[PDB]
C-alpha cells in the first residue's frame, strides 16, 4: 500500500515487476498505470522487447519480401 | 496494388475512430483556448484596490483619493496584458519553427524523391501526400519497408584465374551448394558474369575469398 | 535535456504569516498560471530525451563472441563487469560536468542508466545489423561488408577496402585513443554541457537574492510591518513586498522560456543527426562532420548528448 521512489513515497500503489508501456508518468524510472478488482500499479519503464541478433564472418540476410506501409505525420502551420 | 490500397483505407477507418492522432492541433486551440480566457479572469481581480470596479472608485471617493485607487488598477492591468503579449511571442515563435519543419517537407518530401532517414517517413521514402487540416497540414508518407528475412552465406570476393573478383552493384550469397548474386534490398539470384564483377588485384590479399569459376559468354559464343 | 524546477507561490512571495496569505485572494490568479507555464516546460524536457535518445523501440544486444573487423570496438561498449552499464568515454564524460526555502528540484524522468541502454541498443544496431536496424527489421550484415557499401555513397571502390585493412586498424585505433586521452585531461570540451548547469544555477541564485531586497519598502520583513506600524499603514507596506517578489517571478518564468526555445532546436538539431547520420549515411558537407561521412557513435551526456563521427580524410 506504500512504495518508496527516488522522487519521494508514494502512498496508494501496488509495486509489480512486471513491465510494459505505461502511460502516467511519475518521475526516475517509476512509471503507474491503471489495469485490473482494480487498482493502480507502478513499475519500471520497459525499453522493448529483447532481441539479440546472430553475427558470424559468412552469413548475410537477404530480405525477400516487402510491405509498403502509410505513417501519417502532423506539423502545424 | 492490393497492399498500398488497402493501406489507405486503414488510415480513414484510424481517423475516423482515434480523434488523439490530432490532438497536436488541440493544442494549439487549447493554448488559445486559455490565453482569451486568461484577461476575463483578471477583470474580477481587486489588485490591492478595494473594489475592481472602476464607477464604484472614481463616484465612491475624492478625486484625490480616487487617482491612488485607480492608478493601482490601471497597472495591474498593464501587466496582465504583459504576460499575455509576451506569451503570444513565445508560443508563436514554436509555430513558425514548425512552419519552417512543414515547408521543407512540402519541398524535399512532396515534390520530389528524398534519401533522407525518420524525416519524410520511417524505412525508404517513395513520395508524400500532403492534406489539409485546420491551422496546420496532415503528411501521408507512403514508405517501403522490407519483411520477411532469409538467412545466406556470403564471401567478399571470388578466386578464379589467380585475380580476385569483386562485385560492381550487388552482394554475393549461397544456398550451399552454388554461388549467387543478388541486391540488399530483395532476392533475384542471377548466374555470375564478367559484366556484373570487377576485376583488381590477387587472390592472396583478400581476407575470406573463395573459389569458384566465373562465367564468360564469350566463351560459347567462339564456335557458335 | 535542461533542469525541471517547480516555484511554490506560498513560502516564496510570503514570509509564513497570516496577513500575506489573506492578501493574495485579491491579487488571485497571477502566480496559478506561473506554475502552470513551469509545468508545461516539464512537459517538454521529458519529450525531447524521447524523441533524441530512444529512436526505435527495439533493444538490440552485443554477441559474446567479440572480434569486429580487426577493430578495438571495447571503448564504446559497456562494461558487464561493473554493476552500472557505461562505456570507458562514458566513465570520462560524466565525471567532469559538475536551503529549502520553498523551491523545489523535480527529478526527471527518463534516468541516466536508461541513456545507456538507448545508448548500447543503437550502437549494437549499427556493428551487426548495418543501416537497416532504423528503417525496417534488423538484418545480419557482416563488418567487412559494411564498409564496402559505406565507401560506395562517396565515391570510393571496394579495392581500397580490402588491400588496406591492417593498414585501417593503425588509423582508426591511433586517432579513437586520442579523442579518450583529451576529454580526460580538459573538461573544457563539454563546457556547453557545463554552461546547462550553470545557466540554470544563475536563474536560481538570482530568485533567492530578491527577498533580502527592499523593494521600495522600509523594512524586507513581513513579521517587522505587522508588529510596529499600523494596520492602515501596514497595508501599504506589505503590497509592495508582494508587487516587488512577483516582479521578480515573472523575470524567472520568461527567461526560463526563452531557454526553452533555445533547448528545443538544439534538440531538434539532435533528433536529426541521430536520424541522420546514426542510423544512416548522409553525404553532406559539415553535417556529420568535417569532410566525407562514414559511419556515427552516439555516446550517453549528463543534460545531452555527445557524438563521436568517423571521417574520411
Amino acid at each position: 500500500n506504500v512504495f518508496q521512489t527516488r522522487a519521494g513515497c508514494l502512498i496508494g500503489a501496488e509495486y509489480v515487476n512486471n513491465s510494459y508501456e505505461c502511460d502516467i508518468p511519475i518521475g526516475a524510472g517509476i512509471c503507474a498505470s491503471y489495469q485490473t478488482s482494480q487498482s493502480i500499479i507502478a513499475y519500471t519503464m520497459s525499453l522493448g522487447a529483447e532481441n539479440s541478433v546472430a553475427y558470424s564472418n559468412n552469413s548475410i540476410a537477404i530480405p525477400t519480401n516487402f510491405t509498403i506501409s502509410v505513417t501519417t505525420e502532423i506539423l502545424p502551420v | 496494388a492490393n497492399q498500398f490500397n488497402s493501406a489507405i483505407g486503414k488510415i480513414q477507418d484510424s481517423l475516423s475512430s482515434t480523434a488523439s492522432a490530432l490532438g497536436k492541433l488541440q493544442d494549439v486551440v487549447n493554448h488559445n483556448a486559455q490565453a482569451l480566457n486568461t484577461l476575463v479572469k483578471q477583470l474580477s481581480s481587486k489588485f490591492g484596490a478595494i473594489s475592481s470596479v472602476l464607477n464604484d472608485i472614481f463616484s465612491r471617493l475624492d478625486p484625490p483619493e480616487a487617482e491612488v485607487q485607480i492608478d493601482r488598477l490601471i497597472t495591474g492591468r498593464l501587466q496582465s496584458l504583459q504576460t499575455y503579449v509576451t506569451q503570444q511571442l513565445i508560443r508563436a515563435a514554436e509555430i513558425r519553427a514548425s512552419a519552417n519543419l512543414a515547408a521543407t517537407k512540402m519541398s524535399e518530401c512532396v515534390l520530389g524523391q528524398s534519401k533522407r532517414v525518420d524525416f519524410c517517413g520511417k524505412g525508404y521514402h517513395l513520395m508524400s501526400f500532403p492534406q489539409s487540416a485546420p491551422h496546420g497540414v496532415v503528411f501521408l508518407h507512403v514508405t517501403y519497408v522490407p519483411a520477411q528475412e532469409k538467412n545466406f552465406t556470403t564471401a567478399p570476393a571470388i578466386c578464379h584465374d589467380g585475380k580476385a573478383h569483386f562485385p560492381r552493384e550487388g552482394v554475393f550469397v549461397s544456398n550451399g551448394t552454388h554461388w549467387f548474386v543478388t541486391q540488399r534490398n530483395f532476392y533475384e539470384p542471377q548466374i555470375i558474369t564478367t559484366d556484373n564483377t570487377f576485376v583488381s588485384g590477387n587472390c592472396d590479399v583478400v581476407i575470406g575469398i573463395v573459389n569458384n569459376t566465373v562465367y564468360d559468354p564469350l566463351q560459347p559464343e567462339l564456335d557458335s | 535535456s535542461m533542469t525541471k524546477t517547480s516555484v511554490d507561490c506560498t513560502m516564496y512571495i510570503c514570509g509564513d504569516s497570516t496577513e500575506c496569505s489573506n492578501l493574495l485572494l485579491q491579487y488571485g490568479s497571477f502566480c496559478t498560471q506561473l506554475k502552470r507555464a513551469l509545468t508545461g516546460i516539464a512537459v517538454e524536457q521529458d519529450k525531447n530525451t524521447q524523441e533524441v535518445f530512444a529512436q526505435v523501440k527495439q533493444i538490440y544486444k552485443t554477441p559474446p563472441i567479440k572480434y569486429f573487423g580487426g577493430f578495438n570496438f571495447s571503448q564504446i561498449l559497456p562494461d558487464p563487469s561493473k554493476p552500472s552499464k557505461r562505456s570507458f568515454i562514458e566513465d570520462l564524460l560524466f565525471n567532469k560536468v559538475t536551503k529549502f526555502k520553498g523551491l523545489t528540484v523535480l527529478p526527471p524522468l527518463l534516468t541516466d542508466e536508461m541513456i545507456a541502454q538507448y545508448t548500447s541498443a543503437l550502437l549494437a544496431g549499427t556493428i551487426t545489423s548495418g543501416w537497416t536496424f532504423g528503417a525496417g527489421a534488423a538484418l545480419q550484415i557482416p563488418f567487412a561488408m559494411q564498409m564496402a557499401y559505406r565507401f560506395n555513397g562517396i565515391g570510393v571502390t571496394q579495392n581500397v577496402l580490402y588491400e588496406n585493412q591492417k593498414l585501417i586498424a593503425n588509423q582508426f585505433n591511433s586517432a579513437i585513443g586520442k579523442i579518450q586521452d583529451s576529454l580526460s585531461s580538459t573538461a573544457s570540451a563539454l563546457g556547453k554541457l557545463q554552461d546547462v548547469v550553470n545557466h540554470n544555477a544563475q536563474a536560481l541564485n538570482t530568485l533567492v537574492k530578491q527577498l533580502s531586497s527592499k523593494f521600495g519598502a522600509i523594512s524586507s520583513v513581513l513579521n517587522d510591518i505587522f508588529s510596529r506600524l499600523d494596520p492602515p499603514e501596514a497595508e501599504v507596506q506589505i503590497d509592495r513586498l508582494i508587487t516587488g517578489r512577483l516582479q521578480s517571478l515573472q523575470t524567472y518564468v520568461t527567461q526560463q522560456l526563452i531557454r526553452a526555445a533555445e533547448i528545443r532546436a538544439s534538440a531538434n538539431l539532435a533528433a536529426t543527426k541521430m536520424s541522420e547520420c546514426v542510423l544512416g549515411q548522409s553525404k553532406r558537407v559539415d553535417f556529420c562532420g568535417k569532410g566525407y561521412h562514414l559511419m556515427s557513435f552516439p555516446q550517453s551526456a549528463p543534460h545531452g548528448v555527445v557524438f563521436l563521427h568517423v571521417t574520411y580524410v
